[PDB]
Order: structure tokens, then C-alpha cells, then sequence
């Protein structure tokens, strides 16, 4: 999997690929890795289990409820119980999080980690990504979806357990 | 705790008894008086005491209407005992400290009364959000734009709205509740349900006392009965032994109730006599001394009596109009009505036995018994009751003594 994102131009985004695998074949082409949060306001994308995420989507939700809006915060409440709650614990997994305020990556360690641009790309293919989207965003005038986008099929044509089914979510603010 | 002048006081002290200015003044001084003390320093506030007052006067002629208005125009707990409830405890009988009881008793019937007014919006607001929570199930963590809790309030006042009449719908909700009901239930069975949390005890039992110790009234009736008279001996040492017994009282002492200690040093007492037979000089020392204010009341007139059955505010005729209304009935009394209703009234004071205005109850609801009775099946109808009607209803009764002393 490949879960990239980018902010370029009061636009940020969060788009992955769609395949999950066990062992050497794919399973399924088109999972839905990069959904949308608190009122559709907040982004986000993922790698893992698809009921992790609908737990640890839905509980973040409401720490964004518990902090008005406030992005890091509820990311920051968040990544807390992620690593304390006895059950939460076992969840396992990598969410990407993006609002008009920032974007970054929560890990069941409970850390909450800021990129150097706002540039993630997590999952197996995740550094080609960042390869690609690195090269594009330092040479060219392209969009920060346009980034993600071909970023994310770069990723896919290395990485073997990268597919080419995009889900992407932006977000304008300016 | 009123901040009437005494002036004040007598004004509105006029809106319900006629007449009788110098006991109005009494009453008025002794009430400006608790307001001046509290505006004293330390030592001179347990050294002033209540100036007590001995009203002396004929039967029904304002005595108690008048410290009742006072009581009530100073939301005072008011306690009336008979003084010679008491004359027969040297057999047995209620103990004088009951007085302090009871003044107590009612004056938490009072502060519980009163503590359902200010608790009968709480219910109905920060309370009726218990149905509206079981209508529309609040979201999961609401957010927080202090707006949001607000936002519905579309969907959310559109049920509060409905909520105007519209019920009988069960539901259920929550030592809670969870319990599955209705709504001409879960809603009441809300009313008290939330209300006894924002009522607490240690406050409210403990102000009663609060009250009673600082603005009670109490009024012995018949204080002359239990003077001296010169007809036995064995009697009056009963008499003079309830003197005795009310003297810790009024002089200042402790008493004991289920409720608390209660001190009567501030407690203000009303004492009251005919003194046909004995008079205030046959009280003993101690008990003169502690009733510093005397004042008489007159007798009734037949114009006071014109004026009582008008003039204050829900007089007998006033109400009688309000009750005849509730038949859909017009009543109205001309003025030579009420002058006849008042003659009668002195006629059978006077041919039999007097007693004062209240009389003018008894003769007032004799003449209207008829109307009284019919007035549902006279709706919407002008019925007036002029001099004609008056005499044609209570003539023969006034005319006849013996049937006077069973009918009037
Ligand atoms: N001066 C007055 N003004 C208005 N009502 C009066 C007056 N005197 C007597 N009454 C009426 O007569 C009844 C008699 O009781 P009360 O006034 O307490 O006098 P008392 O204590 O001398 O018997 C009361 O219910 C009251 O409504």
C-alpha cells in the first residue's frame, strides 16, 4: 500500500493506492485507504485494518470534538490512548491526517510526527512516493493534487504491493 | 427585612382592614422596629428586643386580620394559639413551647412552599431536556460551538415546540429510572424528579429557624382569660400558672424542636384581650413588662361594615362576584344593596349577640344561598342584587330572634 499526501497552494491532499495482499497475491484491487473526518473538514488516509480505521477514525472524531477543531491537539489526545488503552493497544496501523492547519502521522507507538513539508508518504511504497514527489514539487509548478496523483502511480509502478486505484481527498482553504 | 417606613406599612395594611389606624401604627412601628435593630451594632442588637403589643378589643373587629396582613406583608411565619389551650395542663395539655413548635412546624410549610416557586421553572427548563434527549438522542460527544447544542434548535425546537401540548407518547428514560412509560407521566414524573436536586436540606430546615428566630409572630388570643378574676382561687393559679408558662417565651429562652434549637429572644409577640372582665394591669408584672404596647380597636359601625363588605382587596362581595363569574353569572350590588346588607348585619349584632364582622359572612352567604345554588342554571345573566332583593331575602330572618340565634 501508499498513502500520500501534499500541500501545495492552499490545497492539501491525501491520496492512496486501493490493494491489499496476503503472501504473494492480491486479495482485493480497490480498498478505500483515504476517507474524510470531522464534518468534512479533516482528511486522512491509512494503512491497515479496515475496522482499525473505523475505530480509530471514529474516536478521533471526537477528540476533535473534545478540542474545537483544533487539528494536533485530538491528533495528540489521540495517539494517547492509541498507546495506553489495554484494548486499543492491539489496533495496528498508520493514519495519515490532514486539515487546512496541518497534516501528519500517527503511529500505535503514540507518536504524532510532522514531516518536513507536510510531505507524508507511508506504506511500502511509501518512499517511492516520497521520491517522486519530492523531485516534482522542487522542479515543476504542478498542483499539490497533480503531486500526490503522480507520485502515487510512480509508487505503484515500483512497488509491488502498490496497485494504481486512487482514492484522493483534497481540501482548499488559501 | 422589608424596608417599608411604618407609613408604608399602614398603607398597605389598609388594603384589607377598615379602619382601626392606631393598632395599624402598633403594628407598623414594632415591624420598622426589627429593620432598625439590624442596622445597630454588635451589643446593641442583643439588648434591643421586640417591643410586644397587648391589642385590646371587642370581638371580630380587625385584631388578628390585622397581625395576620402583618405577618403576611413581612412573608413572617405567623403561629395564633388561644391562651387558655393551656389552662388545662395542671391536669394535662399541649406545653407552651409547642407555640415555638408549631411556628416552626409551619415555618417550614412555609420555606418548602416556597421553595417549589422557585423550583417550577428548573423542572420545566434545565429539566425538560430529559423527553427531549429520548425525541432526538444527542450525538455521540456533542462538539462544542456553544451554537451547537443550539443548532437544532430546528429539529430540536421544532420538538420543544410540539412541546406546547402535544403528548401521551411513551417513551422511557432514567436509582434513575429507565423504566418504560408515558409523557402525561415521564414529563410530570420529571416535574419533581428533577427539583429535589436543586433543593437542598441543611438550608432549608436550617432557615426555618432562621425565620422564626428573626421574624416570627406569634399571637396568644384571649390573653385575658387567663387573668385574675374574682370568682374562685383554684382557677387562677391554673390561669395565672399559663402567665408563668408563657413567661420564658417572651422574655427570652431555648426551646426544642424536630428541627432544630430555636430562641424566641427576637421573636415578635401580638397578645390579645377584651378585658370586659379582667384588665391588662391583672397580667402579672413580669408579663406587663414584656407587653409594652397597648392599643385599642373600636367597635364596628355600620358604615365600617358598609366599607369592610367593599372596600378591601377580595372583600366577601368581591370574591362573591369572582365565584359567581365561574357560573358564567353577572353579579351587582348596588350601593343601598350594601347598605342593607350592613343594617341587617348590626340588626342581629345588636337584637342578639355581637360578633363584630363576621356576622356580615353569615348574613352575606344566607342572601345569596339562592343564587348560590341556581347560578349554573342562569349563565350568562346580569343578576343584580339591589336594596329590594336584600329585603325580600332577609327581613323575615332578622325580624325572627330565635330563628336569628340557628339561621344568621
Ligand atoms: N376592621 C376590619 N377590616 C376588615 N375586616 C374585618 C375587620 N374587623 C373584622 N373583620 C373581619 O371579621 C373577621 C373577624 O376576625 P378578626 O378580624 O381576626 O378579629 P378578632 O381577632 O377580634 O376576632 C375576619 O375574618 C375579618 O375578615
Amino acid at each position: 500500500t501508499t498513502i500520500v499526501s501534499v500541500r501545495r497552494n492552499g490545497h492539501v491532499v491525501i491520496a492512496g493506492d486501493g490493494q491489499a495482499t496476503l503472501g504473494n497475491t492480491v486479495m482485493k484491487g480497490n480498498v478505500k485507504k483515504v476517507r474524510r473526518l470531522y464534518n468534512d473538514k479533516v482528511i486522512a488516509g491509512f494503512a491497515g485494518g479496515t475496522a482499525d480505521a473505523f475505530t480509530l477514525f471514529e474516536l478521533f472524531e471526537r477528540k476533535l470534538e473534545m478540542h474545537q477543531g483544533h487539528l494536533v491537539k485530538a491528533a495528540v489526545e489521540l495517539a494517547k490512548d492509541w498507546r495506553t488503552d489495554r484494548m486499543l493497544r492491539k489496533l495496528e496501523a498508520l493514519l495519515a491526517v490532514a486539515d487546512e492547519t496541518a497534516s501528519l502521522i500517527i503511529t500505535g507507538n503514540g507518536d504524532v510526527v510532522q514531516p518536513e513539508n507536510d510531505l507524508i508518504a507511508i506504506g511500502s511504497g511509501g518512499p517511492y512516493a516520497q521520491a517522486a514527489a519530492r523531485a516534482l514539487l522542487e522542479n515543476t509548478e504542478l498542483s499539490a493534487r497533480e503531486i500526490a496523483e503522480k507520485a502515487l502511480d510512480i509508487a505503484g509502478d515500483i512497488c509491488i504491493y502498490t496497485n494504481h486505484f486512487h482514492t484522493i481527498e483534497e481540501l482548499s482553504y488559501k | 427585612h422589608s424596608e417599608m417606613t411604618p407609613r408604608e406599612i399602614v398603607s398597605e395594611l389598609d388594603k384589607h382592614i377598615i379602619g382601626q389606624d392606631n393598632a395599624k401604627r402598633s403594628v407598623a412601628i414594632a415591624l420598622r422596629n426589627r429593620w432598625r435593630r439590624m442596622q445597630l451594632n454588635e451589643e446593641l442588637r442583643h439588648e434591643v428586643t421586640p417591643k410586644n403589643i397587648l391589642m385590646i378589643g371587642p370581638t371580630g373587629v380587625g385584631k388578628t386580620e390585622i397581625a395576620r396582613r402583618l405577618a403576611k406583608l413581612a412573608n413572617a411565619p405567623f403561629i395564633k394559639v388561644e391562651a387558655t389551650k393551656f389552662t388545662e395542663v395542671g391536669y394535662v395539655g399541649k406545653e407552651v413551647d409547642s407555640i415555638i413548635r408549631d411556628l416552626t412546624d409551619a415555618a417550614v410549610k412555609m420555606v418548602r412552599v416556597q421553595a417549589i416557586e422557585k423550583n417550577r421553572y428548573r423542572a420545566e427548563e434545565l429539566a425538560e431536556e430529559r423527553i427531549l434527549d429520548v425525541l432526538i438522542p444527542p450525538a455521540k460527544n456533542n462538539w462544542g460551538q456553544t451554537e451547537q447544542q443550539q443548532e437544532p434548535s430546528a429539529a430540536r425546537q421544532a420538538f420543544r415546540k410540539k412541546l406546547r401540548e402535544g403528548q401521551l407518547d411513551d417513551k422511557e428514560i432514567e436509582k434513575q429510572k429507565a423504566r418504560k412509560l408515558k409523557i402525561k407521566d415521564a414529563m410530570k414524573l420529571l416535574i419533581e424528579e428533577e427539583a429535589a436536586k436543586l433543593v437542598n436540606p441543611e438550608e432549608l430546615k436550617q432557615d426555618a429557624i432562621d425565620a422564626v428566630e428573626q421574624h416570627g409572630i406569634v399571637f396568644i388570643d384571649e390573653i385575658d382569660k387567663i387573668c385574675k378574676r374574682g370568682e374562685s382561687s383554684g382557677p387562677d393559679v391554673s390561669r395565672e400558672g399559663v402567665q408563668r408558662d408563657l413567661l420564658p417565651l417572651v422574655e427570652g429562652c431555648t426551646v426544642s424542636t424536630k428541627h432544630g434549637m430555636v430562641k424566641t429572644d427576637h421573636i415578635l409577640f401580638i397578645a390579645s384581650g377584651a378585658f370586659q372582665i379582667a384588665k391588662p394591669s391583672d397580667l402579672i408584672p413580669e408579663l406587663q413588662g414584656r407587653l409594652p404596647i397597648r392599643v385599642e380597636l373600636q367597635a364596628l359601625t355600620t358604615s365600617d361594615f358598609e366599607r369592610i363588605l367593599t372596600e378591601p382587596n377580595a372583600s366577601i362581595t368581591v370574591q362573591y362576584k369572582a365565584l359567581m363569574a365561574t357560573e358564567g353569572v353577572n353579579i351587582e350590588f348596588t350601593d343601598s344593596g350594601i347598605k342593607r346588607i350592613a343594617e341587617a348585619a348590626w340588626q342581629v349584632n345588636e337584637s342578639t349577640e355581637n360578633i363584630g364582622a363576621r356576622r356580615l359572612h353569615t348574613v352575606l352567604e344566607r342572601l345569596m344561598e339562592e343564587i348560590s345554588y341556581d347560578a349554573s342554571d342562569l349563565s350568562g345573566q346580569n343578576i343584580t342584587i339591589d336594596a329590594d332583593y336584600v329585603s325580600k331575602h332577609l327581613d323575615a330572618l332578622v325580624a325572627d330572634e330565635d330563628l336569628s340565634r340557628f339561621i344568621l
